[PDB]
């Protein structure tokens, strides 16, 4: 319930400005650095933009973009894409103020749970994510 | 299209990630 939070919820919380920066953990504030360089690296190639009203569509079109990425491979690099696309959809919610960030984060828990979580533990864990970030 | 829309989104999180968790670098170099 933390490698979950420390490697995915906390980013998004920060991103979605509901905490600061500093709120984050040390280990946190590290690969924070590799997520924001992703962020700004995805924002150079494409704009994205969402028209979520509801609870039922934020399901539909979240698991229909994690799951396409990754239907092939999963890897670190992956990884760093679904947090911060979990984050970019939250951040809508967020300005929008539906009130539906909460169920953002909640898809992409449990998507991260049940489909990557045992690949990550299979492939050294928040310690891996953290050398990628220095990488 | 909606479904293609989804396509191309988890088009460039996959290629973006791929090319952070391998080596990979630009194809060009210019060469003085």
């Amino acid at each position: 319930h933390n490698i979950i939070n420390e490697i995915l919820v906390g980013y998004i919380k920060y991103y979605i400005n509901d905490i600061s920066e500093h709120e984050l953990s040390p280990y946190q504030q590290q690969i924070k650095k590799i997520l924001t360089y992703y962020d700004e690296c995805l924002n150079k190639q494409v704009t994205i933009t969402f028209s979520l009203t509801s609870v039922q569509e934020i399901k539909t079109q979240f698991t229909g973009v994690v799951t396409e990425l990754f239907k092939d491979l999963i890897n670190w690099g992956r990884i760093c894409g679904f947090i911060v696309f979990s984050a970019k959809m939250a951040k809508y919610c967020k300005d929008a103020n539906n009130h539906l960030e909460s169920t953002v984060i909640t898809t992409a828990y449990n998507f991260m749970k049940h489909n990557l979580l045992p690949w990550m533990i299979s492939h050294g864990g928040q310690e891996e994510f953290l050398a990628f970030s220095l990488h | 299209s909606q479904e293609a829309v989804i396509r191309d989104i988890a088009r460039h999180l996959a290629r973006i990630g791929d090319r952070m968790e391998y080596g990979i670098r630009p194809g060009l170099v210019d060469s003085l």
